[PDB]
């Protein structure tokens, strides 16, 4: 081909796919709660600045020399 | 509204709760939430912002704009006590 | 012994970390030989290849295991027309490929599963081998060589213990047949244990229905000829005594539902006993349980059967299945047609009452709808409470529909080009995908169609489409009628009463029509619309701009398809035209299929195909003459020419028709016909009424399955169609048809048989069209065009 | 499965794998996987096959070789009780999930897709949870720290679509439970807030207005 | 002197084997389409007769031989080839 | 033809090379009732009573002939008597045990009845239950018959007169394999499928011993070929036959315990001529090892998938015709043809006879062609 439909470095979707809209907190008012941490929940805490998107690469995880 | 002549809406409307006088009978104050759970199978609706107080209903008439509303709101607190029974079975 | 050496050997490609995990007791643990053997068979639990050599000389744990061709780097070859893809996919089911070190018992179970496959099929002349010649250095070379025989080519099906019921009778009640005489050529032979079971079931159930309630299921088997095929089917049974269904008794765990059910349970006592009665009588009541809503009940129809008294009392006692539960409908796929489109295509919903009935309705609903090839309705279990059951269903998509190129017969026309692109399941998102571009030389049609029958409401259908064809075929000059016909229409269906729908079609058509013939009908219309056609040339032209509506409604009381048994196809259709239309006129068309066999044996069967069409022009702007049904041909009257009955093609004379095509067009052509030529076969008149009688009965020279697939039709059915709007001044020497007597005489017999792959309708009718309006032919032949 | 004809004469794993690295930097992942598998067939031995399989994985995804990718996955994790690359694999394996992505074509308008397969989403979720917990150190570590929450929000959008179907179908009764299910999932995803007015109106239809107003003022103060 | 000979009754539940599978496959199918009424008036024929082959899943191609006769226009031999790819 | 000519599975077949007509087989008796049968599988031996060549058809037709050019004495199409529709299709299963003035027959319809030999018309009638597989065994008036499904009946030559029913063992799936129920020293002894042999009482069917021997389909699903047919040969009250797959013990009537073995060849037909026996196996070659240890001095493997009938070592000539209409004489030892008639395409299912040395054959067509060579 010579027009489109390729994938070599552009991360599928986009960087908006990398992140579109962050979370936001709500606050269940007095005498009223909500058990939410029920399921897939490992607290995501990164200090960064781990490569992301075009910065992120998945090159073969080889050894120094072979 | 009008008589039986306007835009017709008669497919099958579908809502299911085969509620009977068993429900009326098996219940007193301080009911055992788990035993009444099995007596009722599925606990449909609890207060997310409060105690259980399970909320059931029968809103069903197939087709025509008519429908039921036969609710089963039943107090369920801590210590497994039903202090109150709640039903507006009327439209 | 003190385990001091983590000592793993052979170390070909092993996860030695996983190996250290494989030993429960780790090194430096002074343990007994009990723990030693524990660790040993724990390493055996690796189950990939374990060539154990456990040595205890000092404190080193000399546990050596040697690698081998045990890598399963296999190959594959040497096979017959057996389904190779099934072979490979089941190897994948076992995962046997490169890696998965090897296992003599695993390759053995592969080979033997294939062998027992042969067995169950009976193809089963096993020449079976999984040749494992290992490529050097642990590698493998495999050859799957399997020369087999053919399946059970049905030999004798000898029936044992039969009496009072001829063998061939219940045979016909069964599936298995092994006959290809001069009689038929469609007989084939095969095997299935399940065929055997089901045939037994049909047999003894039938007997119950004969009141032979008691039955003796004897060990019926089949001897198999060695050293070749051969299948001698010992039908070893015993019918058991005849009885009458004397009573029906209920004592089942319920609450008042007893009386709620007896009305069904209630039957006339002392009936000749019937097992199908038992069936229906438990089916309806399970359905009523559903109409109340539970899990599914125990149903014991204990038959109190007494001999010499023929008694079948029915202690039919039923304890309802467990109570109402909720459920988790989850369907995977989720392509261009997102899940919701199916969520609505299934008549069932979480939150409301559950039931295998509703989910079943969803099953068949998706089935006959289809966007796929499977309806994998799989219910599962949520722990804690016996409810919110996991009903997670799968479909195997039937996507990427018709890519079509119809190329047909130039050399009279141009080579007919047709591009058919119907990629529903692709933009079958909720829509229709219809792309029809065809043209031979002069018959240039285009269909662009898209339909969400559910537009914002499942009921709300949306079919938008352009249908444009131009007929450009001509043979003369100043007489060359040409039709370009654009039509843009949107349709909106509305059943909310099931099998009861009205459909609103709102459409415009532009229709440029040139060089119209001297036909007195079209000329009547020209003068109606005020046009004064050229009384010399077939030359006039008009552009037909008609915006219009049509209401098409149908009721459907049907009982079965492929063979129609009870049919109620009730089809009204009325086209109405607005002043925006160039003419003001209204077509009414009535279509009635009314089919009932009074005989449940289907030998006294009354059927009616009845049809009517009437045009209502507002005068001067009437029913554009072509706006007419087709009377004749084979619509329902056959051996004729359609839209030729009634009116006769009278062409007002045009000897000025500008190069008569050398009698490729006549009747008021240049070399054509003089003062108005009363040629035959004009469009059927304003009013058409036709009625059709049908009946069937099997002949005593066939099998029952043929009757299940064949349809003998008897008919002397005389329609009549006439132009209500008629003049006799011009039709003075010519006939006059505003005439409710346009009768035929078609003493007709026909036959429509459908092979499992195609239907065929062939007829002989001795015709006497009272009013002729047609050609008389005796050979009304065609094969059913399954749409 | 087993293909990629070895039309090349068998040669030492080192030089053929050097050709593999040549195609690696060349991008002809088809023939690259071809020669890598050709090696491991001609060499079901050797720790050289470790890197051979790593490059197999990389050229799989750079070539969109999905079932081959899963084969690499399970075979290696059988060979991998642990490895210097597992979190890579972990991200890769979560990557594997999104590998079921492509369905259509858009250049200026766009079509929706966030109402589809949840299982691989949850799988990648687990993948990257295990990554960040076992590997709170990688480019993949941080990219997954954010990837997890992104795909959880995408799940929120999915569940919105699901709920709203029954709602518009009048089948609110199930969504009544479904909204508290989303709560047991998330209140904090914007999609949750987006849906809350719908469940409030449902409440009102079914006369739980007494809590419809609650959730309404919750989306007022709590949310925007 | 001790006594621990049997003094017990254990109970458990398991499952030995489960293996089960079934095969299936087709080879082709054909759909022929034909129609002919005689004339049977001057005598000749007039028909539109063809076919279509239904291969396992994907290949579908149809023939039609048609003909109109006894008219001032006459379709002599309308051989019509088509294909369908609903793979 | 090359289209329905290259689409089927095949294994192999010989040409039967080197036809040797050292003798000159002349069918000095040449007669045919036609049907007979054409393809099926059962024992349907016609009978004879002092040259009376009883003829028949697979329709309850009870015909006759005598040692002639073939000349009938009577023909009585006694298919049924008052069945469903007046002589229904009455196929046959079980040869004709003409004893006394009682022609003896039985049909898969479980119909059994004596016939006056002078007319083949009923001498007595006792219709039975179970598919009448075997032929009547009018053994000292103890007319013992087993029907295919593993149930046996004891009758009397008087009018049937059921004596004791033996609903004996059967495989999981009924299949081929029939046994010799002969009785010696007053012992109802019989072979059996399932690698099993039974010795019971010829007054009650009461077992004295039952021996299970070797294997077949079922957990070792031997697929499709000539295993061992379970009809033995017994001498001195000692049973001799292969086990069920070619393992030839000896089993004494009183004991039935395993004697000397010959684990060789899943042969089906076999006649003993003074402790000499012969092998044909699964492609119809001959390596005719005798029970005298390993005496294969009778081997003629010129037949590959050439189905055959029971051998006849008469006039010292090793003689038997195949099941393809061809006729074969053999050296007294191995084994080239002292004669051979590659003649018919008949096919054969029941047992012909060489009585008086006359080749009393029952061919599917050319039924009774007895030959002199």
């Amino acid at each position: 081909c010579s027009s489109d439909s390729r994938y070599k470095r552009q991360v599928s979707g986009d960087e908006a796919y990398l992140e579109a809209a962050p979370l936001a907190e709500l606050h269940a008012p007095a005498g009223m709660i909500l058990p939410v941490t029920s399921g897939d929940y490992a607290i995501p805490v990164t200090n960064g600045s781990g490569a992301v998107g075009k910065a992120l690469d998945i090159r073969p995880p080889a050894q120094p020399l072979a | 509204c009008s008589t039986l002549e306007r835009v017709v809406y008669r497919p099958d409307i579908n809502q299911g709760n085969y509620l009977t006088a068993n429900d009326v009978s098996k219940i007193r104050v301080g009911m055992t939430q788990q035993q009444v759970a099995y007596a009722l199978g599925t606990p449909l609706m609890s207060d997310p912002f409060g105690t259980n107080t399970w909320f059931y209903v029968f809103r069903q008439q197939p087709g025509h704009e008519g429908v039921t509303q036969q609710t089963l709101t039943l107090t369920f607190n801590s210590s497994g006590v039903l202090t109150n029974i709640d039903n507006k079975p009327a439209l | 012994f003190v385990v001091k050496d983590i000592h793993f050997e052979g170390l070909q490609r092993v996860a030695v970390g996983a190996a250290l995990l494989s030993m429960p007791v780790r090194t430096g643990d002074t343990v007994n030989d009990e723990d030693i053997s524990n660790t040993i068979r724990a390493l055996f639990a690796t189950g990939n290849f374990e060539d154990v050599r456990v040595l205890r000389d000092g404190d080193t744990l000399l546990v050596q295991v040697k690698e081998r061709p045990t890598i399963a780097s296999i190959t594959f070859s040497g096979n017959k027309s057996v389904k190779d893809d099934m072979l490979k996919q089941n190897l994948e089911a076992s995962g046997v490929r490169v890696g998965e070190s090897l296992d003599r018992t695993t390759i053995a179970d592969i080979e033997k599963g294939l062998e027992d496959f042969y067995y169950s099929v009976g193809k089963y002349s096993a020449s079976v081998k999984a040749v494992v010649t290992p490529l050097p250095r642990n590698r493998v070379d495999l050859k799957l060589v399997f020369q087999e025989g053919v399946s059970a080519e049905i030999q004798q099906i000898n029936i044992v213990g039969n009496h009072a019921f001829t063998t061939d009778e219940l045979i016909s009640h069964f599936q298995l047949r092994d006959e290809v005489p001069w009689w038929n050529v469609v007989g084939d032979r095969k095997y299935q244990k399940q065929k055997l079971a089901g045939d037994l079931e049909t047999l003894r159930s039938y007997y119950l229905d004969r009141g032979y309630a008691r039955f003796n299921i004897d060990s019926t088997q089949v001897s198999l000829t060695p050293d070749k095929k051969g299948i001698y089917v010992t039908v070893n049974i015993t019918e058991g005594d005849q009885y009458k269904l004397s009573g029906v008794e209920v004592s089942g765990n319920l609450a008042g539902h007893s009386a709620e059910i007896e009305q069904l349970t209630k039957i006339e006592p002392g009936e000749l006993y019937n097992g199908t009665k038992v069936t229906k009588m438990e089916d309806d009541i399970k359905k009523l349980l559903g109409r109340y809503g539970y899990a599914y009940p125990r149903v014991q129809s204990m038959p109190e059967i007494n001999d010499a008294d023929k008694t079948v009392k029915l202690r039919v006692n039923v304890d309802a299945g467990n109570r109402f539960y909720v459920r988790k409908i989850r369907f995977e796929g989720n392509d261009t047609s997102k899940d919701a489109v199916l969520r609505r295509e299934m008549r069932q919903m979480e939150g409301a009452w559950l039931g295998s009935d509703l989910v079943d309705q969803g099953k068949e609903r998706l089935n006959r709808l289809g966007f796929f090839e499977t309806v994998d309705t799989d219910t599962q279990r949520v722990p804690g409470s016996p409810d919110q059951v996991d009903v997670v269903y799968k479909v195997k998509e039937r996507n990427t529909g018709s890519f079509n190129f119809g190329i047909g017969y130039g050399t009279e026309s141009g080579v007919s080009f047709q591009a058919g692109v119907q990629q529903d399941n692709w933009l079958g998102t909720g829509y229709a995908v219809g792309i029809n571009g065809t043209k031979n030389d002069y018959q240039t049609y285009a269909e662009l169609s898209v339909t969400n029958p559910y537009f914002t409401v499942d009921g709300v259908s949306l079919g938008g489409r352009l249908f444009y064809n131009d007929f450009q075929a001509d043979d003369a000059d100043l007489s060359d009628y040409t039709n370009k016909s654009y039509g843009t229409d949107v349709t909106l269906g509305f059943p909310i009463n099931e099998y009861n729908s009205l459909r609103a079609g709102l459409g415009y058509v532009h229709n440029s029509l040139s060089n119209m013939q001297p036909q007195v009908a079209m000329w009547r219309y020209l003068y109606s619309m005020g046009e004064h056609p050229s009384t010399s040339d077939q030359d006039n032209s008009f552009k037909t701009d008609d915006f219009t509506f049509n209401y098409g409604w149908t009721y459907n009381k049907l009982d079965r398809g492929y063979f129609p048994t009870d049919g109620s196809r009730v089809n009204l259709t009325g086209k109405v035209t607005i002043p925006g239309s160039d003419n003001e006129y209204y077509k009414v068309t009535l279509d009635t299929a009314t089919y009932v066999p009074i005989d449940d044996d289907h030998k006294w069967v009354v059927l009616g195909r009845t049809r009517w069409g009437y045009g209502d022009g507002l005068g001067g702007k009437e029913m554009p003459f072509y706006e007419n049904f087709y009377a004749g041909g084979s619509s329902t009257v056959r051996g004729f020419q359609s839209n030729t009955i009634g009116p006769k093609a009278v062409y007002f004379p045009h000897q000025a028709s500008n190069y008569d095509p050398d009698y490729d067009y006549e009747c008021a052509t240049q070399d054509g016909a003089k003062d108005l030529c009363k040629s035959d076969d004009a469009v059927g008149g304003n009013a058409m009424a036709v009625a059709s009688l049908e009946f069937i009965t099997p002949t005593p020279f066939i099998s029952d399955k043929y009757a299940n697939s064949v349809r003998t039709s008897f008919f002397w059915d005389m329609g009549t169609v006439w132009d209500t709007n008629w003049d006799s001044s011009q039709y003075s020497g010519y006939p006059d048809y505003s005439d409710p007597s346009n009768i035929r005489m078609s003493a007709g017999i026909a036959l429509q048989w459908m092979s499992p792959l195609g239907p065929l309708v062939f007829s002989y009718a001795q015709p006497f069209k009272k009013y002729d309006g047609d050609k008389a032919e005796q050979f009304q032949f065609n094969i059913g065009k399954t749409w | 499965c087993s293909g990629s004809k070895e039309e090349v004469p068998d040669n030492p794993p080192n030089e053929i794998y050097a050709t593999a690295q040549q195609k690696l930097q060349d991008g002809n992942w088809r023939q690259a996987i071809t020669q890598l598998e050709a090696l491991d067939n001609r060499y079901p031995f050797g720790p050289y096959s470790q890197q051979v399989q790593l490059d197999l994985i990389y050229a799989y995804y750079k070539n969109a070789d999905l079932p081959l990718a899963q084969a690499a996955i399970d075979r290696f994790i059988r060979l991998n009780p642990t490895h210097p690359n597992i979190d890579y694999v972990m991200y890769m394996r979560g990557l594997t999930n999104m590998a079921l992505d492509d369905s259509a074509l858009q250049g200026f308008f766009g079509v929706d897709r966030s109402d589809r397969d949840p299982q691989h989403a949850r799988a990648a979720f687990s993948d990257f949870s295990k990554l960040v917990r076992g590997y709170p150190n990688s480019q993949y570590t941080t990219d997954a720290t954010k990837r997890l929450v992104f795909l959880k929000d995408r799940l929120a959008k999915y569940e919105y679509s699901v709920a709203e179907y029954y709602t518009e179908r009048g089948a609110w009764v199930a969504v009544v439970n479904r909204v508290e299910g989303m709560l047991r999932d998330y209140p904090d995803t914007q999609a949750t807030r987006d849906a809350l007015p719908l469940m409030e109106n449902a409440y009102r239809q079914m006369q739980m207005n007494a809590q419809a107003e609650k959730v309404a003022k919750i989306i007022a103060a709590n949310s925007s | 002197l001790s006594m621990k000979d049997k003094d017990y009754n254990p109970l458990i539940g398991r499952t030995g084997v489960d293996v089960g599978k079934s095969f299936s496959g087709k080879d082709w199918k054909v759909t022929a389409r034909a129609g002919l009424g005689y004339q049977f008036d001057d005598s000749r024929m007039l028909m539109s007769v063809g076919l279509n082959a239904e291969i396992r899943d994907n290949v579908r191609f149809g023939l039609e031989f048609e003909k109109s006769a006894f008219g001032k226009y006459n379709v002599d031999n309308a051989v019509n080839a088509n294909f369908r790819y609903s793979f | 033809c090359s289209l329905f000519n290259s689409e089927e599975d095949v294994v192999k077949m010989s040409p039967l090379p080197t036809v040797e007509n050292q003798f000159t087989p002349t069918t000095a008796w040449s007669t045919s009732v036609g049907s007979g049968i054409g393809n099926f599988y059962s024992n349907l031996h016609p009978a004879l009573a002092d040259n009376v060549v009883y003829a028949a058809d697979r329709a309850g037709l009870v015909k006759a002939l005598n040692a002639d050019d073939g000349k009938e004495i009577w023909s009585v199409s006694l298919a049924e008597k008052d069945g469903w529709f007046s002589k229904e299709p009455a196929l046959l299963s079980g040869g004709v045990t003409v004893s006394g003035g009682h022609v003896y027959i039985g049909s898969e319809k479980a119909q059994v009845y004596a016939l006056n030999t002078s007319d083949g018309t009923v001498a007595w009638q006792t219709k039975v239950a179970g598919e009448a597989l075997s032929r009547p065994v009018v053994s000292d008036g103890l007319v013992l018959i087993h029907t295919s499904n593993g149930q046996l009946q004891a009758l009397n030559e008087a009018d049937g007169a059921v004596k004791w029913t033996v609903n004996l063992d059967m495989p999981s799936l009924s299949l081929r394999g029939e046994s010799a129920p002969t009785t010696a020293f007053g012992a109802a002894v019989v072979g059996g499928d399932n690698g099993r042999v039974s010795a019971v009482l010829m007054e009650q069917g009461q077992m004295i011993w039952q021996q299970r021997i070797s294997q077949a389909t079922g957990s070792t699903e031997i697929d499709r070929l000539s295993d061992v047919d379970t009809t033995p040969v017994v001498v001195n009250g000692v049973v001799f036959a292969l086990a069920y797959n070619g393992n030839l013990t000896a089993l004494d009537l009183r004991s039935g315990q395993i004697m000397w073995k010959r684990e060789l060849g899943s042969v089906n037909d076999f006649i003993v001529d003074g402790n000499r026996i012969y092998l044909v196996d699964q492609n119809d070659r001959v390596m005719a090892l005798t029970i005298d240890g390993g005496v294969t001095l009778w081997t003629q493997s010129d037949l590959l998938h050439r189905l055959l009938t029971s051998p006849v070592l008469y006039n010292g000539n090793l003689v038997v015709g195949d099941s393809e209409g061809y006729l074969h004489w053999i050296n007294v030892e191995d084994g080239r043809f002292v004669a051979q008639q590659k003649v018919d395409s008949s096919g054969f299912q029941t047992e012909p006879v060489a009585a008086d040395g006359k080749l009393l054959i029952q061919a599917k067509d050319g039924t009774v062609y007895s030959i002199t060579r």
